[PDB]
Parts: structure tokens; sequence; C-alpha cells
RNA sequence: CUUGAGUCUCGUAGAGGGGGGUAGAAUUCCAGGUGUAGCGGUGAAAUGCGUAGAGAUCUGGAGGAAUACCGGUGGCGAAGGCGGCCCCCUGGACGAAGACUGACGCUCAGGUGCGAAAGCGUGGGGAGCAAACAGGAUUAGAUACCCUGGUAGUCCACGCCGUAAACGAUGUCGACUUGGAGGUUGUGCCCUUGAGGCGUGGCUUCCGGAGCUAACGCGUUAAGUCGACCGCCUGGGGAGUAC
């Protein structure tokens, strides 16, 4: 997943980022396992619940501030 | 492993390279660098690796 | 003044191109990539049915080989 | 779901003259009308069972509205069962 | 104390101690808990709960708890007509009103709470745990809410209530 | 009746088989009381991975009104044509038969998106220009 | 009577169910072409496989499950349950306008009907993965741990007792209780201008008052106030067995 999308001016480093969209997730990340059918409606799809604790980071910072730490 | 293969083919006489990628494993760049270290322009890194439609079942590893 | 109802930018943000419809090339390829994909939900804000229509459209569409379905495809 | 057309002779045939859906006797009528297209699916598809669930509501409901015309009035009953057929 | 009863000389109803200690982090701890009921003969929702490092200075700390921040109880010496069915914490009691002819038998020390809580009378044998801490609190939720009327208007009571929240 | 609007795509040098099938196909619908609401041909396209070989195909929108019993045999028909390399039928859901959402994309494909050679000359005679039997 | 509930055509959202049709891609395989020595596995390792030319790679064919992403705090099903894409057949649910009947109600012992998964009889089918079975490795031994081969299974069709961690670890369906806001949808109204606002239903979720709790927690989708009627529990081990 390298991506076929060549970076402007060729160089020898492939420009990873920019090119790749929704590859690997999935399909050729749970490698040496077990493919499940029903499982990743529940094991995988954790993105509500990792947003949670990077809103809390980002509120705590004006809080340390409002009890006057910093 | 890729400076290797590109010494021994000088005798087949090839002068320019291509490169096609497929895997996810380690050696993303670090093999590209080995064939352009051989001396070639490697303009297109043409990543190709096949993404089944979701294919065949992976071994299980450890039984935990 | 009353009911110019939905000039432009107005109801959402991003405005919502097709459901479900993949006969036109140029509506799928309104969430496509350069690499040739759809573009995660999360990231665009997008609203959950016209992305969860096009989700079969996208399949279909892919299927008819109006779109690359893998990256050897590209 | 049932057609249109059926939809209308049912009622021109069954309740009162009014051609209105609400009272019993078309009610049981347009009930039987449903579980009848539904036994129509049910000429094949003998796995199908998360659809037959549905039937047996359609057919509680109608066991139910028999009972209430029936502890009504006993000539639009007798008529009404003998006028679809209904049991042995 | 602040809000507290009419209440003359100290209560100094000791109800238990005890002593705790982790010993975890620098050998044991040394310092006691005490748990300590003030009230006035009349009726009181004084309970305090406190500790220090030897018995003298632990009850204190606790009778001060055991006193600020209590409410007035209105009940007449030792009759009460409006009790609560008493819940704390899973230790369960439910009294009902009752003549003082008829006596009181209450185990280990709780005859003597209920005689000075003022509601020994309308007293029933606990329910839920038994523990030393919860089963007192007869005097506390069970008169959360409360009256004891002698007038004559006890019929016209709830009535009287009324129009003054008119 | 219900509408089914049909996508298909044929092989460019299997594009001289369709004129004699398709008119079976219409009489077919037609035979039913449904109708032909436009059928529009768009010319030549390029595919983004082949499909039974090439990576060009020819699409005809046929867009057809047909009975429920019908549909599913013409279906599986367009389907296991050979000349046919893929097909796709949609919904009578949010379905439009006037005003077409790729009525541009059509014209720019004979404009402008086509070969212009002998390999989508074979495609025209089954396209647009269209030749079928009168029914 | 409507104040409970029921029903007609219409719109709307969705992975509810049964049977049909269909494509490409890696492992895998075969054939030819090209080509030489490891490939595999791991914590490190050896068993396996290979010079009959492996491994990989070009072209073309083969075959069977599966169909990632889109897939989201989404949506759906009676609970567990549901995800390639399409059609045939059809349920249940969400709204909305015209219109009807008028307690036809609630719950539910017994009851008929219905499987996450594997177990399972025959036919069809097999690419990969795998209990057993072999062999390697681990170590005070090693059936556990960790590896390689490898079969029934997995896959379909019909058929046999519906097991369970069968979910809200939360009975059924109904009434009431300060709310805001997120996700997202029917529809009235908005320079619709901020997945936005307001009017009114819809599922869905964070936050917290009244109340309730041992504690976490629940809180207008209750774990509150309750409603009718039902299921179920009464110390542990020994027993989901004995009878």
């Amino acid at each position: 997943p390298v991506i076929k999308v060549r970076e402007n001016e060729p160089f020898d480093v492939a420009l990873r980022r920019f090119k790749r969209s929704c590859e690997k997730a999935g399909v050729l990340a749970e490698v040496r396992r077990r493919e499940f059918y029903e499982k990743p409606t529940t094991e995988r799809k954790r993105a509500k619940a990792s947003a949670v604790k990077r809103h809390a980071k980002k509120l705590a910072r004006e809080n340390a501030r409002r009890t006057r730490l910093y | 492993a890729a400076e290797r293969c590109a010494d021994a083919v000088k005798e087949y006489g090839i002068k320019n390279l291509e490169v096609m990628v497929k895997g996810p494993g380690p050696g993303r760049e670090s093999t590209i660098r080995a064939l352009n270290a051989a001396g070639f322009r490697i303009t297109n890194i043409t990543d190709v690796t096949p993404i089944p439609h979701n294919g065949c079942r992976p071994p299980k590893k450890r039984r935990v | 003044a009353r009911y110019f109802r939905r000039r432009k930018f107005c109801r959402f943000t991003a405005e919502g191109v097709q459901e479900i419809d993949y006969k036109d090339i140029a509506t799928l390829k309104n969430y496509i990539t350069e690499s040739g994909k759809i573009v995660p939900s999360r990231i665009t804000g997008t609203r959950a049915k016209y992305q969860r229509q096009l989700a079969r459209a996208i399949k279909r569409a892919r299927y008819l080989s109006l779109l690359p379905y893998t990256d050897r495809h590209q | 779901s049932l057609s249109t057309e059926a939809t209308a002779k049912i009622v021109s045939e069954f309740g009162r003259d009014a051609n209105d859906t609400g009272s019993t006797e078309v009610q049981v009528a347009l009930l039987t009308a449903q579980i009848n297209h539904l036994q129509g699916h049910f000429a094949e598809h003998k796995k199908d069972h998360h659809s037959r669930r549905g039937l047996l509501r359609m057919v509680s409901q109608r066991r139910k509205l028999l009972d209430y015309l029936k502890r009504k009035d006993v000539a639009r009953y007798t008529r009404l069962i003998e006028r679809l057929g209904l049991r042995r | 104390a602040h809000i507290e009863k009419q209440a003359g000389e100290l209560q100094e109803k000791l109800i238990a101690v005890n002593r705790v200690s982790k010993t975890v982090k620098g050998g044991r701890i040394f310092s006691f808990t005490a748990l300590t009921v003030v009230g006035d003969g009349n009726g009181r929702v004084g309970f305090g709960y406190g500790k220090a490092r030897e018995v003298p200075a632990a009850i204190q700390k606790a009778m001060e708890k055991a006193r600020r921040n209590m409410i007035n109880v209105a009940l007449n010496n030792g009759t009460l007509q409006h009790p609560v069915k008493g819940v704390h914490t899973g230790s369960r009691v439910f009294m009902q009103p009752a003549s003082e002819g008829t006596g009181i038998i209450a185990g280990g020390a709780m005859r003597a709470v209920l005689e000075v809580a003022g509601v020994h009378n309308v007293l029933a044998k606990a329910y839920g745990s038994t523990n030393p801490i919860n089963v007192v609190r007869a005097t506390i939720d069970g008169l959360e809410n409360m009256n004891s009327p002698e007038m004559v208007a006890a019929k016209r009571g709830k009535s009287v209530e009324e129009i003054l929240g008119k | 009746m219900r509408h089914y609007e049909i996508v298909f795509m044929v092989h460019p040098d299997q594009s001289e088989q369709v004129p004699g099938m398709i008119e079976r196909y219409t009489a077919a619908i037609t035979g039913a009381e449904g109708k032909i609401h436009r059928l529009e041909d768009w010319g030549r396209r390029q595919l983004a991975y082949p499909i039974n070989k090439l990576h060009k195909a020819h699409y005809v929108l046929m867009n057809v009104e047909a009975p429920q019993e019908v549909i599913d045999e013409l279906e599986t028909t367009f389907r296991f044509n050979d000349a046919v390399i893929r097909s796709m039928v949609m919904r009578t859901k949010h379905a439009v038969t006037e005003a077409s959402p790729m009525v541009k994309a059509k014209d720019e494909r004979r404009e402008r998106r086509d070969d212009f050679a002998n390999e989508t000359a074979d495609d025209a005679e089954a396209g647009d220009s269209e030749e079928e039997e009168e029914e």
C-alpha cells in the first residue's frame, strides 16, 4: 500500500501519505489471524470511542489554566 | 537482498529499471533504495499490491 | 425574502451529491480519490443516508467496471 | 401490501355499502385478502420463517375481530365466516 | 451551634469506638475512630462520625459533626404521630404511632439511645443490615417528615398547612 | 407498471450481434404492455478493469418498464448474453425515466471519448444509429 | 363516546426473511515461457516442502468460500439475530394527508411457530483455514505453551432434538417526570447559508436535576413514579447431575 499514483517530480521515496485513502484497514490489517464474518461490527468500529479521550484532553488544557497550576 | 539481485543482471546487459511493489512488509522504501544504488532511475514505483475482494482465511497462529 | 429554498451552501455546508444513482459516472467520482477509491465518512462529514446508499452504488459501479475495485486496477 | 383494484372490490362487497375500510366485517375481509396474498408467497419459500411471524400477527388479530363481532351481532357474523370460507 | 435545637448541656452518647490501620507503608496507624449521637430529649437529627490520633480528640471531632448543620425536629417529648418508612443504606426501620403505656424492649445500648431520642414508643425491630453504624438510624430518616399534634383541630391539621401555601 | 433502469455494456468486436437481439427484447417488453421510455446508447468508454477482456466497452441504457414476472427473465437474459460482458438493473425507488443524469456524459462520449476508429464504428450500428424490426 | 386499540390507499429509511442471477483479485493449481537454491517458521528453533528445478515472475486457463473499504455515536430483525452486487416473492417498522370502526383492551400457565455457532444424515462441493492424527519445539517434565504437515468441518440444498455469555448480563406492553445538546431521518417554515435554527413525529447518544442504589450505575429510550398480569430466586460444596 505504497499506492500507484506518482508524487509530482519523481523521487526514490514514495509519498505514501498523500496517496492512500482507505487501503489496508480490515483486509490486510488482521494478518496471521482467523477471519471472522460479523465480528468487525463490534471489534473494529471504535471511532466514536477514540474521539472522546481527544475531546477530554483538549478540554483539560484550558482547565489547568482555570485552576491556575500553569 | 535488492543489491544482490541488481548486481547479477549486468551480465544479461540490462541498463535501466522500473519497479512493481506488492506487499505491506518491511523494505517499503529500503528495497527501492538498493536498486537505485545499483545505478538505476526508479521513477515508477507502481504499487500493484493485490487487494483481494476479501480472500482466503489466514492461519490462526497461537491457540489462545 | 421568503421561500428562496436551497439556492447554495444552505441546509448543510457540504452539498449531498447523489443517493443511489450510478449511471452518471460523475456523481460517484464526487467522493473518489485520485487512487480511484472512496474517502472515509468521518473525514468528509457527509450525512449517513447519502453514504449508506452510495456504499451499494459504488460496489455496483465498481462491478460494472465503471471504477477500479483493487489497487492492481490503477 | 395488496393491489389497489382488489382493495376497491373488497370494500364494494364487504362491510356496509358506504365503501369504508374501518368496520369489523370489512377489516376481516381486508386482513383475509393480505393473508391470502402472503399464502401466495408460501406456495414456495417454505424456509422463509421471519415473514411467517407476520402472518400470525394478521391471523391472531382477525381471531380477535371475529370474537368482537360475535359478542355483537350474529347475522353479520354467521354471514361473514361462511362468506370468506374460513375454518371447517 | 448554627441551626441546632434548644439543646442545653451536652449529650455525650458515645455509641461505638474502633481502631483502623492498613499498616502498609510505615508500621501501623495509632489513630482511633468514634461514632457519637448528640440530641436533646425532644427530637434531633444529630449524628456525628469523627476520628483523631487518640480517643479524647476522636470523640470531640465526632461530637462537633454531631451538632453542626442539624435542623430542629418538633416532636412532643415522648409522643410522635407521623413517622417515615425509614431506609438508610440497606438498614431499614418501620415505626408506627403507638401508646407509651405499653413499654419498650430493645437490645444492647439501644433502649437507652431510643429514650433520649424521644422515639422509643413508635419503634419496631430493625430489618436489613444489623451493622452497629446504621442500626441506630431510627431517629433520622424515620423522622425526616413528621408532625406531633396536641391540637383539638387534628382533623383540620393538613388543611392548615395548605392555606399557608396559598 | 414498475420501472427498471437496466444498464449493460458490450464488447466492441461483438457489437454486430446486438441489432438482431435488441428488437426481440423490446417486443417481449411491449408484448407485456410495458414501455421503452428512452433507450439511450452512450458510445464507447474505457473500463477500469477488463471484463471478458479488453479495456473498452460500449454502454447501452434501455430504460424499461416491464412487469415484475418479465424483468426477472430479461435480467437473467442480459447477464448471460455473451455479446454483453456484464449488466446491472436498479430499483423502482427514486427512479427517473425523463431528464437523464447521463445526457451530457452521452453526448461527450459521441463528440470526444470514443476511439474514432473501425473497432468503434462496429459500436455505432448498435449505438444511437440503431436498427430494429417494427412492432 | 374516544381517551385505549384496530384499518384503507400514499410517501420514507434500512445489512429483516426465502429462491434466482453475476464479476474480478491474492493464496491455490496446471500448462507453456523465463530463471537458480533455498522456500517456510520463530522468542530462537527444528519438523514440512524443494534440484524430478522449488520459491518467485510473464501469459493464458482452472476452481471454491469470500467480497475488505463505503461500514458511521448509522439503520434493521421477535430476543440471540442481519453486510458483495442485482432481480423475483414478501414481512415489520417510521412519517403524512383524506377517511372509517369505536374498549374490538392488557398480560399470559398450557400452547403452536421460529438456531449465534458448531454437532448432524445423504447428494452436490473443496481454494484456503482447522479439532483429531503424525512429527517438530518448549522444560524439573510438557497432553497445556509454541511451530509445521493434515482430515471431518467451514460451503450449498433439504432434513434431526432448538444449545448458549439466547444482551439492556435489564419481563411484556402502556401512562407520567426541569432538560440541553450530539448522531441522523419523514415533513412545515428560514438570506434554508455553520451534518445549523424553529414546528412536529422517528430511531440513536453524551451530559446532568428530582428519585433510587451496597457500589458502580440508571435518569424522560430508568436502574425513577407507577400500571396490570406473568416468569424466576431463597446459604455454600456435591448437581444442570440423580429421579
